């Protein structure tokens, strides 16, 4: 029926114009492999461009740009030949139009182009569409608010290369406002925009804390929805990647009770998330490190080390690992980890990590021996290790490829186990 | 010191169909 629809779409008549525009818009709108290619070959995308022109009839600008759509939601060389039909300027030109029926469409087709490549994401960046999808916002229409949220996260989304922060940053008061919304959809997709945006400099995440977000952030880690939850915690596990005064902001606002929470998640990926957040706390000064331990954090990370899922106890151990070194500053530190009971845990790990995780495991190990070292010229901790049966393992690291724990376990089977 | 478990810089299509 396509040669019938293509010159029906060609005719000079209105109505049979959008006669036929509709019927192309019904065969591209099916969920598993529309016919895209063939709509291609028809070669009627750039007819479809023009039905999306100032002063066509509104209903037709809305279906030229729903099939336009869906041709855009296909691969990057079906979504290639919607761009090359110069149909980007026009979807942005149709954010201005008065309809929300017309509107919401053109900001989904954005969406498909933006979400393609950074290459398309710049693009769209770049003939100035942040001005009016940050507009979109003061709509009266949510169903428009939740779909713009989704095309203005695919405008933050992507660090290889990373969008142009003076456009994006634009967007961090709208998002602001955005995390109070009522709606879970729009909630969503507004928390990954945030997860995009503060995953990157310091600069970037100044910015985020600058507008007040994460005070908010925090309390969207208590959301009903763990689609909520994930891109959430994501945020906040990337603004505590900054620095010290950055991560103070976090747990000012009450991130740590609520990371304990998280770290008895159903999910297993927020609980290794959670895990991670915690450990770029600990990695902050001995007063942070303090404050994780008096929110009661490091029970369920001991069991987390000795229990859960490889990956999830890779974090578990950088938590426990990081908060270690504020024992040579505060004693009572270790000696509060060791009467938790990690060391063992610890021991067990130094046969199965990563290279990596296996040298964050053994700075964990070191600096409890240099605590309880200490805390004999003022070892209990060396003969819980031996008795872990940790003096074993470490002495086996001996056989590392790696420089930097032969000579680490070298040095704590000299100083500690001579 | 801060670290991030992912470091994979995947651009995956992030695209929706309107059925």
């Amino acid at each position: 029926e396509l040669p019938q629809m293509t010159q029906q779409l060609n005719s000079d008549d209105m109505q049979e114009q959008l006669s036929a525009t509709v019927k192309f818009r019904q065969i591209l709108s099916r969920e598993h492999r529309p016919p895209i290619d063939v709509v291609i070959q028809a070669g009627v995308v750039p007819r479809l461009v023009e039905f999306m022109r100032e002063n066509q009839p509104e209903m037709l600008q809305l279906e030229a740009a729903w099939a336009l759509t869906n041709i855009a939601s296909g691969t990057s060389a079906q979504t290639k030949v919607v761009v090359d039909a110069d149909a980007v300027p026009l979807f942005i030109q149709l954010l201005y139009t008065g309809s929300v029926e017309v509107k919401e469409q053109a900001i989904w087709a954005l969406g498909n182009v933006a979400g393609d490549s950074t290459d398309y994401r710049d693009y769209v960046l770049q003939c100035n569409a942040m001005e009016p999808i940050l507009g979109l916002f003061n709509s009266n229409k949510p169903s428009l608010i939740r779909t713009a949220t989704w095309t203005l996260s695919n405008l933050c989304r992507g660090k290889k290369p990373q969008p142009d922060w003076s456009v994006v940053s634009q967007a961090l008061p709208t998002l602001a406002k955005l995390i109070y919304s009522m709606d879970t959809e729009t909630l969503v997709d507004a928390c990954w925009a945030i997860s995009y945006l503060s995953d990157g400099p310091q600069e970037a995440i100044q910015a985020v804390i600058d507008v007040r977000i994460p005070k908010r952030l925090v309390e969207l880690l208590s959301h009903e929805s763990t689609l909520v939850q994930t891109p959430a915690l994501r945020a906040v596990g990337n603004i505590v990647t900054g620095n010290d005064l950055q991560t103070q902001v976090v747990i000012n606002a009450g991130v740590l009770p609520a990371l304990r929470l998280l770290l008895s998640s159903p999910k297993e990926n927020i609980k290794k998330e959670a895990c991670w957040t915690i450990s770029n706390i600990t990695a902050g000064n001995t007063e942070q490190i303090q404050a994780v331990i008096d929110a009661n954090l490091i029970p369920p990370l001991v069991k987390l080390l000795e229990v859960a899922e490889y990956k999830t106890k890779k974090e578990a151990c950088w938590a426990i690992s990081n908060a270690s070194s504020g024992g040579l500053q505060r004693p009572d530190i270790i000696r509060y980890l060791v009467s938790q009971g990690c060391i063992k845990p610890l021991c067990d790990l130094l046969e199965i990590a990563d290279n990596r995780i296996i040298e964050v495991t053994l700075d964990a190990l070191e600096n409890i021996l240099k605590m309880g070292e200490a805390d004999k010229e003022a070892n209990e901790n060396a003969d819980f290790i031996e008795k872990a049966g940790g003096m074993e393992k470490i002495f086996n690291c001996q056989q590392n490829e790696n420089d930097k724990i032969y000579e680490k376990a070298y040095k704590i089977i000299e100083t500690y186990f001579g | 010191r801060k670290h991030k478990f992912d470091t994979s810089t995947w651009a995956l299509p992030n695209k929706r169909r309107r059925i």
